[PDB]
């Protein structure tokens, strides 16, 4: 499966998980920001790579990223 | 003057229609 | 002459028997 | 009806000028970037994501209609001063065969006046000019001009009709302008284009011939010179000059009133092909055919329904309840939503028409070679290759860009609400077995066509030349094809099935090769225009190449529309858009899954199929048709030689070079593609010196392409990054950032120089070609 | 192709239109007796007549000749 | 009517091609298909069908075939030819079958992988064996397409 | 029978399409959406095609789960439906809420 | 002319489709 990592540069903007079309984030509490909340990934098995969280969030580099890896049924996308 | 074999290959043209639609009332009359 | 021996061959010979086997497994085969 | 039109929706002001961008939100914060460039181009004329309103997106398109209308007029008027200016008319109208017509010359600057041809210089024109290739002074020939000053009136006129379309543009959008009830009346628009555009268009254009253009191509045949008269031979004070011409019935148009219609058998007849003398149709069988379709357009537009205050008009047909009649057991609710489809999307009108309009170029481009409209027009060759070709590509474009504007409505404007259970609905739920029937009847096309070609260059390779298919080998013999032309060669005469036709459909069905008189220096007679085009074994697999081309490019832009909206890959692929790039590298990567990059790939394919298209009508019209009568007993010979094929056992035999040439890969290479580009490489410090130069560099065009098509935009963002640097180094920084270009105006970009650079080559040979030989 | 058709539901008939039995001997006697012997004297008048005296009337030509030259101004 | 689906998440339609009783007889009494048979019988019937109508290519359009030929002496070697040509096809059909059951095959056989290799077995015999059998008919055609009887004396 | 919904959905009426399941439904997983509504109303397929749903609990099986999230979120921007439960469903009958996992 | 056609025919035409196969052997086949 793909590699999920979520940095110490987060602000809980609520868009990677508005943006992800697997539900493979959630938001759990968290102190270093004024959302209260960072970005975890315990879902890891369902991601399909398709980055649409690394484009939908705001700060200079991404908080978020997605490393491409082991390839299996759900990560490649397939309804076969 | 008879009939060559290009005749021949439409009256089976023509058999093969007849053929699909003697096959399909057939098989709707055994139902 | 014009004659096709392979259609005499294959419709009075060999699609008889076919035919015949055909409805032997539609008349004895259960379901 | 009623035309329920709205008062000045727009005040005429300067204030949007000033600021680009203001159609669209990102645009109008300003310019930050360079892809706001590319954005204000892309965005310019999708209103649809410039307002939501639909009603002032329909005035929108209604305006750009009278624009381009307008745009249209000008254009006609811009060959229309060039044909009355600095034109030969008023001496390539006694010699059609003879000079070469031209309408433009290459004024005494930078050396460039060796692209005069010494062929087209004559009196008026004492310097010699282009040859132009689109056969406009045929067409004035025929519809009758003999004068280059009513050529010049008719170049007013299109810039007074311009002003028109312009006013009526400027007046129906910003002072006038029509409501969104107007537009949808599609049954009484239907009943005024059939009657009323195309009805009285061709009636008035069967007036046309009538008065002016059959009796002035009568005076041209029968061998007077071009002082003519165009004042005295019309109207009703000269009613017997319609007598002195080809006798004008008994008397007047009382006999058409009074019904007996035979008196007219001598300007409207139903003689059939083509003219000996001149080559072309009959102009009489012209005349009869536009006003028996101008009678039939006006029924035509009699059919559909419409209700208002005339008493007892209003019985015909509502196309709801035709469509909503037609169900099926197999297609379940039939065509019911296909109405509501089709009056309130664009998007699906606008595909069914660029369906039809370039079906219909294509249907354009075959009859007119096969059918020579307009004299002297089939033995001027470069004409013959250039309107083929022409008509061939503009109709390959619009039928992409019906593939396109299918799946940009399938992507905005689909409701499931609308269609549920009709015919739109349950194409989307086998969309599967559509193109995967599709993507194997294209792998049957293309092995059991290029295979063959494949085959026939290994077998000639391999020194067996009757184990190719080919004509002295295995034969592939098109016996439909050819059956139909024995049916349509042989149906004119008594006891047919068509018994008052004198000379047939065409001479191009098996009836006889055709010829004309011509100086070409100081000959004789020769000039075949036109000629019994034959059937063989390398037709059956032209056609079969063509028919391959012809499917894929239907899969790709099929596929484009069917799983525009989802697939099992990207279910939610409508929320994505039409024209996205990608949805990541995921899933294992999602490169060129929008429909736009479906039109992206059926742009190139369509290339494929015009060009081989054209290249089979460019090596056949060459090869069997077009060529010369030999001065000794009247022997055909070819513009390229018959081919004596060796075969197998030491003998020969005679082909022509399509039936010998055209069944491998070397054969096209060698005798059509390295032959038949001599006159295009050698035609340097002559005439045809700029087809050179149009020739390498759209070669430049073409392969410039490929850094676009075959690389992507990382590449290029971190180079300007370091150019970006280079910039700021010295003090010169832009605050519009240069960035890469998208990766979907990549594709853009790469598409059009292919297409560019391709057509222009094979256009620069076309017709550096057909002016040689 | 008819039956394989009537023997779909939409155009299977009703029982009624089986046991009708006035306007079944109407059309047959009509159609099936009268105008099939009608158009059969139209074919001995139009084809044999003619072709059992040596002129040859086909598919092209029987618009165009007559059966009797003082033709349908006669009846 | 004609078009239903009988388990509408299933991606599929019951349609005249896929859903008529004969033609559900037919596919389903196709050997492979049909009730009762092991599946060396099915490979058996299958080889001897196609490995019959694969003579037929390469004897017609092969590299020996023409009339311009030296006699009638090509024509044992076009029959030996092409016989050949359609048992090797056999024997390489013979390899992808069992290539396919040596790596353990999953499908809606509820053959083994030792049943794919009856079935591969049983094409390679039938196979070679239809290709043997055109042969000889092939052979045959000559008496067998006149009247034999009649020209041949006493 | 293999595709047997779990008691108390109902299934919307669906014509039946090409666009849905494929072997690995049979074999290796399948997923389940089942989402409350509060009329008959016309949805579209994530597979292809037109569907209606009917008042009360739905279900529909489907190949992927970024199928059924899809249908999810076009529930959600369509007909504001927000009570979509996605199950992975095991060829042995087991059944896991992956959808919400917080609940 | 020294040839050996036969071996042509082994290691052009027969032992690159025997490598094949057993290479598929070795790429299809668990532990
Ligand atoms: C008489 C001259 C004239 C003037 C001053 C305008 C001025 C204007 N037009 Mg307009 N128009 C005109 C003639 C004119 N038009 C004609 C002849 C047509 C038919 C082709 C149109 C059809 C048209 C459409 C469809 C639209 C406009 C629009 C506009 C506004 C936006 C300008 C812009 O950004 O593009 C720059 C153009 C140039 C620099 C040239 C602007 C105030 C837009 C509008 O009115 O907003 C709703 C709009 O979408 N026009
Ligand atoms: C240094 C390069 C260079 C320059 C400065 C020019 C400049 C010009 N060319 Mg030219 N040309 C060039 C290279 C160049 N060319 C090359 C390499 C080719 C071969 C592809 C041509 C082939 C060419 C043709 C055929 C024509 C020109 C024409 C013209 C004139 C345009 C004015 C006009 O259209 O009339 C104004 C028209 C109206 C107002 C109406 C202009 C002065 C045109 C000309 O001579 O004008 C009649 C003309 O028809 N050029
Ligand atoms: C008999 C009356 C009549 C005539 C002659 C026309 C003619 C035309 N219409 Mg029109 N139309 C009509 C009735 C008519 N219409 C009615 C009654 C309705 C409303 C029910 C419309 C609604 C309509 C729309 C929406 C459009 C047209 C357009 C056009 C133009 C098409 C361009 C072309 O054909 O190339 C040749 C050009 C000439 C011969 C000049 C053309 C000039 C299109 C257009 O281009 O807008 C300008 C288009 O947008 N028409
Ligand atoms: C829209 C097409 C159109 C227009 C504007 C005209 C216009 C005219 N025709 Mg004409 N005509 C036409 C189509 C047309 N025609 C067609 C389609 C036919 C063949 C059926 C004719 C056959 C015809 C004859 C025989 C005559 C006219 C005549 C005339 C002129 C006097 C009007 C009249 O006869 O009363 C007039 C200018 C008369 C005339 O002046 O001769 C040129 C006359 O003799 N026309
Ligand atoms: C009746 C014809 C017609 C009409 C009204 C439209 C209308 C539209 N199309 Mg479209 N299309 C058509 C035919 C048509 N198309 C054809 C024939 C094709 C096949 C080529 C396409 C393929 C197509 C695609 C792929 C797309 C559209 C899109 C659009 C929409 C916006 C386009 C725009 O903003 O302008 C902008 C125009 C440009 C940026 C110009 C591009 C550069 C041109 C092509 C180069 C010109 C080269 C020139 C011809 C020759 C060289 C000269 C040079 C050397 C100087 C608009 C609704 C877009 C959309 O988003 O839909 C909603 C889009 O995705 N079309
Ligand atoms: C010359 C280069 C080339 C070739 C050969 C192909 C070939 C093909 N394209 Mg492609 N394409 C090309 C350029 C090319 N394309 C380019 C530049 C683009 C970018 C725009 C595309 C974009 C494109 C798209 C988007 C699609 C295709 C499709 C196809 C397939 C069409 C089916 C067919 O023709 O039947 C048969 C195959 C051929 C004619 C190829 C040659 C086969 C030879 C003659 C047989 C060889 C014999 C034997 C196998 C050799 C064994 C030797 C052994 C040692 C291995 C086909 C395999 C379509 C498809 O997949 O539909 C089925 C599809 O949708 N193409
Ligand atoms: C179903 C039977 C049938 C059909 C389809 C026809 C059809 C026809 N008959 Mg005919 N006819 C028929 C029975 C038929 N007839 C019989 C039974 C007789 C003997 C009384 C005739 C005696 C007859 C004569 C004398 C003529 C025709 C003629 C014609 C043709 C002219 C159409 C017309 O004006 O009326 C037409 C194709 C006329 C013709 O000119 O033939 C081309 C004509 O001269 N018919
Ligand atoms: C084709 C002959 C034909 O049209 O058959 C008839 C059938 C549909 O006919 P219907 O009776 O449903 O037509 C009623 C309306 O839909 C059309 O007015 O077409 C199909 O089977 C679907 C097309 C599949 C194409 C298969 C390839
Ligand atoms: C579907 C169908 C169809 C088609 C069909 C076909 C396709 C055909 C065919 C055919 C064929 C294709 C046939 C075949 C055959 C065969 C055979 C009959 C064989 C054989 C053989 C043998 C007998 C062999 C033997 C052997 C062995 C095994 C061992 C040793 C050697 C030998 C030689 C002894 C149609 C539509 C028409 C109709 C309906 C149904
Ligand atoms: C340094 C510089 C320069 C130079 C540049 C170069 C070096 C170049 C080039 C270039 C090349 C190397 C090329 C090319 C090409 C082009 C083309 C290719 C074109 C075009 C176009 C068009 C316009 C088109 C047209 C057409 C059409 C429309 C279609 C049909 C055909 C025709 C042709 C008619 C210059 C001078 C600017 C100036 C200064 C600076
Ligand atoms: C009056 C007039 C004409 C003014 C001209 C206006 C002025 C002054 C400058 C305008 C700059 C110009 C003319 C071009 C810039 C285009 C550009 C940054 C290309 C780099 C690039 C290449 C080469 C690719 O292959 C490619 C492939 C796939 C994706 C992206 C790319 C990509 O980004
Ligand atoms: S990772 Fe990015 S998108 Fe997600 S919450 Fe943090 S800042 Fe927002
Ligand atoms: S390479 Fe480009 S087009 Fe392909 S997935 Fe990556 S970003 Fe998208």
């Amino acid at each position: 499966s793909h590699a999920v990592k979520i940095y110490d540069t987060c602000i809980g903007c609520t868009q990677c998980v508005r943006a992800c079309p697997l539900d493979v984030l959630e938001m759990v509490p968290w102190d270093g920001n004024r959302a209260g909340s960072i970005a975890s990934s315990p879902r890891t098995e369902d991601c399909v790579g398709c980055k649409r969280c690394e484009t939908a969030c705001p700060t200079d580099f991404l908080s978020i990223r997605v490393y491409l890896g082991a390839e299996t049924t759900r990560s490649m996308g397939l309804a076969y | 003057m008879l009939i060559n074999n290009f005749e021949v290959a439409g009256a089976f043209v023509a058999a093969l229609i007849a053929g699909f639609f003697a096959l399909m009332l057939s098989t709707t009359l055994g139902k | 002459m014009n004659v096709y021996p392979w259609l005499v061959y294959v419709t009075t010979l060999v699609f008889p028997l076919v035919s015949l086997a055909a409805l032997f497994i539609l008349i004895e085969r259960d379901t | 009806t009623r035309a329920t039109v709205d008062n000045n929706p727009v005040p005429t002001s300067i204030e949007k000028w000033g600021k680009p961008g203001w159609f669209e939100r990102s645009l109008a914060r300003g310019p930050k970037t360079t892809t706001w460039i590319w954005d204000l181009h892309a965005l310019a004329h999708d209103f649809e994501v410039q307002t939501s309103d639909r009603e002032d997106i329909a005035r929108k398109i209604f305006a750009a209609h009278f624009g381009h209308l307008g745009i249209v007029f000008i254009w006609a008027s811009i060959f229309f001063f060039y044909g009355a200016l600095s034109s030969n008319y008023a001496s390539w109208i006694d010699n059609p065969t003879g000079l070469r017509p031209s309408a433009q010359f290459a004024i005494p600057v930078f050396g460039q006046e060796v692209l005069n041809d010494p062929a087209t210089a004559a009196k008026g024109f004492e310097q010699g000019g282009i040859v132009m290739t689109s056969g406009l002074f045929h067409l004035w020939r025929a519809v009758g001009y003999t004068n280059q000053t009513q050529l010049l009136a008719t170049a007013v006129g299109a810039l007074v009709a311009a002003g028109l379309m312009f006013f009526g543009g400027w007046f129906h959008y910003h002072v006038r302008a029509p409501k969104l009830e107007w537009f949808q009346n599609v049954e009484s628009m239907l009943n005024h284009h059939l009657a009323g555009l195309l009805g009285l268009g061709s009636l008035a254009w069967t007036g046309h011939l009538i008065h002016v253009a059959l009796p002035v191509n009568q005076m041209l045949d029968k061998g007077m010179k071009a002082a003519d008269i165009p004042l005295p031979h019309e109207y009703a004070f000269s009613t017997e000059a319609m007598g002195n011409f080809f006798p004008s019935f008994k008397q007047g148009l009382l006999p058409f009133f009074t019904g007996n219609w035979a008196v007219y058998s001598d300007f409207l007849t139903f003689k059939g092909g083509l003219n000996p003398q001149t080559g072309s149709l009959w102009m009489t069988d012209i005349a009869h055919h536009h006003l028996a379709i101008a009678v039939m357009f006006i029924i035509a537009g009699h059919m559909y329904r419409t209700n208002g205050p005339w008493n007892p008009l209003g019985l015909g047909h509502s196309i709801k309840e035709i469509l909503e009649a037609h169900k099926g057991p197999f297609t379940g609710e039939g065509h019911k939503g296909l109405y509501e489809v089709l009056t309130t999307s664009w998007h699906a009108q606008l595909a069914i028409n660029l369906a039809m309009v370039g079906s219909l170029s294509i249907i354009v481009a075959h009859h007119m070679y096969a059918m020579n409209p307009y004299p002297y027009m089939g033995i001027d060759y470069p004409t013959q290759i250039s309107l083929f070709t022409h008509h061939m590509w503009i109709g390959g474009f619009l039928i992409v860009g019906a593939g396109a504007h299918a799946a940009i409505f399938m992507v905005r404007d689909y409701d499931p609400a609308v269609n549920q259970n009709n015919l739109l609905d349950r194409v989307l739920r086998h969309r599967d077995a559509i193109i995967s029937h599709l993507n194997w009847v294209c792998l049957f096309l293309g092995f059991h066509s290029f295979g063959l070609y494949v085959h026939n260059d290994t077998m000639q390779a391999l020194g067996r030349p009757g184990d190719m298919f080919a004509d002295w080998g295995i034969q592939l013999q098109p016996v439909f094809a050819q059956w139909i032309q024995s049916v349509n060669a042989a149906a004119f005469g008594p006891n047919s099935t068509a018994p008052w036709v004198s000379a047939a459909t065409s001479p191009v069905w098996g009836g006889n090769v055709l010829a004309l008189p011509a100086t070409v220096a100081g000959e004789v007679v020769q000039k075949i225009s036109i000629a019994p085009v034959p059937l063989g074994t390398a037709d059956f697999m032209i056609h079969h190449i063509h028919a391959l081309t012809i499917h894929v490019t239907i899969l790709i832009l099929l596929k484009g529309v069917l799983f525009a909206r989802s697939s099992r890959l990207i279910p939610d692929k409508a929320n994505l858009g039409f024209r996205f790039p990608c949805d990541g590298p995921g899933r294992g990567g999602t490169c060129q899954s929008s429909a736009w990059d479906h039109v992206f790939l059926g742009l190139f394919w369509m290339y494929n199929c015009i060009s081989i298209v054209i290249f089979h009508f460019s090596w056949k019209m060459q090869s069997d048709v077009y060529g010369t009568l030999n001065a000794t007993t009247k022997a055909v010979e070819h513009i390229v030689p018959s081919t004596d094929v060796l075969l197998g056992n030491g003998t020969t035999q005679a082909f022509t070079q399509f039936a010998a040439s055209s069944v491998n890969i070397n054969g096209w290479l060698r005798d059509f593609l390295w032959a038949q580009a001599a006159p295009v490489i050698n035609s340097y410090g002559g005439p045809s010196a700029a087809y050179g130069l149009f020739f390498l560099g759209a070669h430049f065009v073409w392969a410039f392409s490929l850094m676009f098509l075959f690389s992507g935009r990382g590449y290029w963002q971190e180079l300007i990054e370091s150019i970006v640097w280079a910039h700021n180094k010295l003090k010169i920084v832009p605050t519009i950032q240069p960035r890469a270009l998208s990766i979907t105006q990549g594709r853009a970009v790469g598409v059009a120089h292919y297409l560019l650079g391709g057509i222009v080559t094979t256009w620069a040979f076309f017709i550096a070609r057909f002016l040689a030989i | 192709a008819a039956g394989w058709l009537h023997l779909q539901p939409r155009f299977r008939p009703s029982l009624a239109w089986f046991k009708n039995a006035e306007s079944r001997l109407n059309h047959h006697l009509s159609a099936l007796f009268g105008v099939s012997s009608l158009a059969w004297a139209g074919h001995m008048v139009h084809v044999a007549i003619p072709r059992a005296y040596g002129k040859e009337v086909n598919w092209s030509n029987f618009l165009q000749i007559a059966p009797h030259d003082a033709g349908l101004s006669a009846f | 009517g004609m078009v239903s689906t009988d388990d509408f998440q299933v991606g599929t339609l019951l349609t005249p091609v896929n859903n008529s009783p004969f033609i559900k007889f037919f596919i389903n009494n196709l050997p492979i298909n049909r009730p009762g048979l092991d599946p060396f019988f099915r490979g058996l019937e299958v080889g001897m069908a196609h490995g019959y109508w694969l003579f037929g290519p390469f004897v017609v359009l092969g590299p020996l075939r023409l009339t311009a030929f030296r006699p009638p002496d090509i024509e044992q070697l076009s029959i030996l030819a092409a016989l050949i040509s359609a048992i090797v096809v056999v024997v390489a059909g013979t390899l992808a079958l069992s290539l396919y059951a040596t790596v353990g095959p999953d499908d809606d056989t509820k053959f083994g992988a030792e049943g794919w290799s009856r079935f591969a077995g049983g094409w390679l015999i039938g196979g070679g064996g239809g290709a043997l059998f055109a042969a000889l008919l092939y052979l045959f055609r000559g008496p067998l397409l006149v009247m034999l009887l009649g020209i041949i004396p006493g | 029978q293999a595709n047997s919904l779990p008691p108390g959905a109902s299934s919307p009426i669906f014509g039946g399409s090409t666009g849905g399941l494929l072997r690995k439904a049979l074999v290796e997983e399948k997923y389940l959406i089942t989402w409350g509504s509060k009329e008959e109303q016309v949805f579209e397929m994530p597979t292809g095609g037109a569907a209606t749903m009917v008042a009360g609990v739905n279900g529909l099986y489907l190949a992927r789960k970024e199928q059924c999230h899809a249908l999810h979120r076009q529930l959600v921007a369509k007909f504001k439906i927000r009570d979509s439960k996605i199950y992975r469903v095991l060829p042995n009958g087991e059944q896991t809420l992956i959808y919400p996992k917080d609940g």
